[PDB]
């Protein structure tokens, strides 16, 4: 013994999950 | 009380000016902003800005309120952190308190002892005569007694040396029992050792302890 | 008797035009006891010495006071010449232990007694005697003591790559309003920020939760991380500190003189890389030291616990560091052939006993928004005249369309 | 320094040096004191958020009881119309699963509204 | 009656003449700080591991002051017998 | 639980007159030397409240939603008998 913050890129990578499930649920309105 | 330093915003000084006028702010540009009714609905947008969930209250001039309605929600936000950092977490302040003075006239009856055939009783006995008499009542048999006596609330509290007391609290089971603070002590002596007068072997064991104080070797066994 | 200047217990002040000093009481009423004490004008060598009388008092004069009270002494108050406490140093004649500064004047026989805050020391004993000490204290360090980054503490981007996501989200609000206009924008800066503004409404509501979702977790990720974690920056825990155990040019940290510090320094072989940076940082006196630090020139200063303590409480701007180490006590140190060693122990135990120190200590020892949210307010206050004038600006645009 | 002590230069050597087949062959040594060996040396909310590291490690239980429950929310939304299920209940569930929904709106809707207070407690939690 | 209460909890439960409504603004305004408080002490107690925090090692407390709510000892006469054996502290 | 106290290392107990000590030792120096107790580690030795709260919470409400909804159509019954 003697001698010896803030949102990060997962955060972006959430949005991006969300932003795909927003575009997947918003095909059936746009194909409609 | 409320709503002061002691409640939260532990500063207290700009908040307590700064809502008066950002509340005034808010109604004027509001009332400018008609092309309104400033108590019908400069008041009620300015506490639906304050916080989210609010009254259903509504150019350019209206949709600027975003800016104030952000710089509420985060003095809000700020409010809350610094709650949250100060709940994280003592009354006689030494000898000179007028409970050693008058116990009796407080509606609890208080009740401190001391160990006679000591050092503490001989010191009060020269410096406070009513309240040795008064101490005289609760007379302890030993630092044991006293501890358990404590413990137990039969008594307030234990005056005595300043080392067992301190070595008490430091290791006492539960923590429950503390000294007055820290460097409150009446009478700062020390223990030393005891030697006849005119004996030759103080003039090397002082030398000696001095010596020992120095070179740091007290404090590894303290 | 001779003195040291110290600022907690030895105040010293030139005289008036009569030489002596004004009356004054202190703040619980007593009379402040002042003395006419010889002395140089200036301890630092290189300098016009002249021994004109200044006027001297604190706690240790009131302690003499009390002790030539007690004991029928006539004082003659003396300052030190050499203006340090004095220990064995080598100045010439190769091997030569000989004590100087108020040590060397109490040995040369000049001064009779020695009233200070002298630290007792096992090689003072050796040739002087020490009293019983009339106070206890050890050796702390003293050092000039967050949520300034309103925005973001780091990566400032991220408030753009939100509002870029309101475009990725407008844009859209558009293209279902052409595959079924202007306040989608608006609307997506102004839903989380409460201001008053078939299948299309169920996509607008889906969509605008998401984002009201993703600025919430964003907001309470940039909050949440100001919390309690600690503002100041590394404090020092004491002796034992790694900082000071590794000796660096970047971070400087000496004592004042050859004090009962260095001497314990000295006799303490383990920190010998200490001494050679220490060594480079020694200053005249205490005073100095105490300067240097306020002005950031010393990283750190070790000292006696309660002259330090007592510079905190009368400089807020400082403050002390370390828990306890070579825990002593200030003492009298007389000659080995004084008789009154004995009755300045007697004389000091009884005062102390007494509670005569308590009133001593109360006497002179003890005595008595930023860019988290002001920065904001200054922002929107400034952007506030701004955003009016802008809106000036273009009703009049407007108006001057309408009319053409 | 094991050469020197070969050569009968050294008596006895204390230089840190490693315990291996070959010096113990060459030359005799004592019982070890101090552990060590063959080692490497390289430079050392930064972790993953919103995921398995920060919360629901398992990612499964969980991930299934938020849609359960939705789900079980809308089934009752549509019996307690004695509105309707699918595009509207859903709607509705999105709208109340946070307290900052504008277009969100006898008794029935208002009892199924209390689930706002579950919302809140989620999002404290 | 009964509606006014539910008319209430919506904003109390974020659910979603004027001297009513003025003092319903500030009910409403007050009704955030319980829900700021309820968090800030779930937060408080959930950060903080309440229960102990393990032995620290030898120089533990629980180790060093024996008591039969916390009963700790090696199995028999091995190794660990004699290596405190060796120490008398 | 504690992070080292005591350090020390198992050895091959032998007798003092065993000549088999030297050779025992420089088996085992050669064995480590090798990775063989590395090996023999990794092939013996080196194996393998929050959602209590959210399901308690979760049956709660999904309990509540439909008490709370039956008792206040019992209610409006009553009142509208
Ligand atoms: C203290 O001294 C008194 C005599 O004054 C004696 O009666 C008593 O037993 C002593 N108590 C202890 C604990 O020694
Ligand atoms: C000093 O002490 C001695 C013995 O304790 C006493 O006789 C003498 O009077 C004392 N000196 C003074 C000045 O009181
Ligand atoms: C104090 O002691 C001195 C002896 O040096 C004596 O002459 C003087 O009278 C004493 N003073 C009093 C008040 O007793
Ligand atoms: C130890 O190993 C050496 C290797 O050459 C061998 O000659 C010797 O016989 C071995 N010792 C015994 C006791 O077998």
């Amino acid at each position: 013994t003697l001698w010896l913050s803030q949102l990060d890129i997962d955060n972006m990578a959430g949005v991006f999950y969300m932003l795909a499930a927003a575009m997947a649920l918003s095909l059936i309105t746009f194909i409609w | 009380s409320a709503f002061l330093e002691p409640f939260s915003a532990s500063v207290w000084v700009m908040m307590f000016v700064m809502l008066l006028i950002v509340s005034a702010i808010a109604v004027f540009v509001f009332e400018y902003f008609s092309p309104s009714f400033t108590i019908g609905k400069a008041i009620w947008l300015l506490w639906g800005l304050v916080f989210n969930n609010s009254v259903p209250v509504q150019t350019t001039s209206k949709i600027m309120v975003s800016v104030w309605a952000f710089f509420a929600v985060i003095f809000l936000a700020s409010y809350t952190a610094n709650l949250a950092a100060f709940m994280i977490q003592d009354q006689v302040t030494g000898l000179s308190d007028k409970k050693f003075q008058r116990p009796h006239d407080y509606s609890p009856p208080f009740r401190f002892g001391t160990v006679p055939n000591g050092s503490t009783e001989r010191n009060i006995r020269n410096n406070y005569p009513y309240m040795h008499q008064y101490m005289t009542k609760f007379n302890q048999k030993g630092v044991e007694d006293a501890l358990v006596s404590l413990k137990t609330g039969k008594l307030d509290a234990f005056i005595y040396d300043a080392a067992v007391l301190n070595y008490k609290a430091g290791r006492d089971e539960g923590c429950k029992l503390v000294t007055i603070g820290s460097g409150y002590i009446f009478a700062t002596t020390g223990y030393g050792i005891a030697l006849q007068k005119g004996s030759p072997w103080k003039r090397q064991i002082d030398l000696a302890l001095l010596q020992f104080v120095g070179d740091g070797e007290m404090e590894e066994l303290e | 008797i001779v003195t040291i200047h110290q600022e907690p217990f030895v105040y010293v002040k030139p005289t008036l035009s009569d030489g002596t000093c004004k009356e004054e009481f202190t703040v619980n009423g007593d009379p402040v006891k002042k003395v006419i004490c010889t002395g140089p004008n200036d301890t630092s060598p290189g300098s016009p010495r002249h021994t004109v009388p200044q006027c001297c008092y604190g706690f240790c004069i009131d302690l003499l006071i009390k002790l030539a009270r007690t004991m029928n002494f006539t004082y003659e108050v003396h300052l030190v010449a050499d203006g340090k406490f004095g220990t064995q140093e080598r100045v010439n004649n190769s091997n030569k232990k000989e004590w100087n500064g108020m040590m060397g004047e109490l040995l040369s026989g000049q001064a009779d007694m020695i009233v200070a805050p002298l630290t007792i020391n096992n090689e003072r004993a050796q040739y002087i005697e020490f009293s019983k000490p009339f106070k206890y204290q050890g050796l702390t360090i003293l050092v000039k003591k967050t949520l300034d980054s309103f925005m973001q503490p780091f990566q400032s981007t991220l408030w753009l790559l939100v509002g870029l996501s309101v475009h990725v989200v407008a844009v859209m609000l558009y293209l279902l309003d052409r595959f079924s206009l202007s306040s989608a924008m608006w609307f997506s800066w102004g839903v989380l920020l409460n201001s008053g503004i078939s299948f299309s409404a169920r996509i607008l509501g889906m969509v605008w939760a998401g984002f009201a979702m993703i600025i919430v977790a964003s907001y309470t990720a940039n909050l949440a991380a100001f919390l309690v974690l600690d503002r100041p920056e590394e404090r020092i825990t004491g002796i034992n500190d790694p900082r000071l155990r590794n000796p660096s040019d970047k971070f400087i940290y000496a004592t004042v003189k050859q004090s009962s510090v260095d001497i314990y320094f000295r006799r303490q072989v383990e920190l010998s890389t200490m001494y050679r940076h220490m060594e480079k940082h020694n200053y005249e006196s205490a005073a100095e030291a105490i300067q240097a630090v306020r002005d950031n020139k010393l990283h750190a200063f070790i000292w006696d616990s309660a002259v330090l303590e007592f510079e905190a409480s009368q400089k807020c701007d400082l403050v002390t560091t370390g828990e306890l180490f070579f825990r002593s006590g200030f003492g009298i140190g007389m000659r080995k052939d004084s008789p009154w060693k004995q009755n300045v122990s007697l004389s000091i135990l009884k005062s102390h006993e007494n509670g005569f120190m308590e009133d001593l200590d109360k006497t002179w020892v003890r005595y008595q928004t930023f860019e988290n949210m002001a920065g904001v307010f200054m922002l929107v206050a400034g952007g506030i005249v701004a955003g009016i004038f802008l809106i000036f600006i273009e009703i009049a645009y407007k108006r001057h369309k309408d009319a053409r | 320094m094991i050469g020197e002590v070969v050569y009968q230069r050294a008596v006895m050597a204390v230089g840190s040096l490693t315990i291996n087949e070959e010096r113990s062959e060459v030359v005799d040594f004592s019982v070890p004191f101090v552990e060590t060996g063959i080692s490497v040396m390289v430079s050392r909310v930064s972790p993953s958020a919103f995921l398995e590291p920060f919360s629901a490690s398992v990612w499964v239980m969980m991930f299934v009881m938020l849609l359960i429950v939705s789900a079980i929310a809308v089934f009752v939304f549509e019996y307690f119309s004695p509105s309707f299920t699918i595009g509207k209940a859903i709607w509705l569930l999105w709208g109340l699963v946070f307290n900052n929904s504008v277009p969100v709106q006898t008794t029935s809707k208002i009892m199924v509204s209390v689930w706002a207070f579950f919302a809140v407690i989620f999002l404290a939690s």
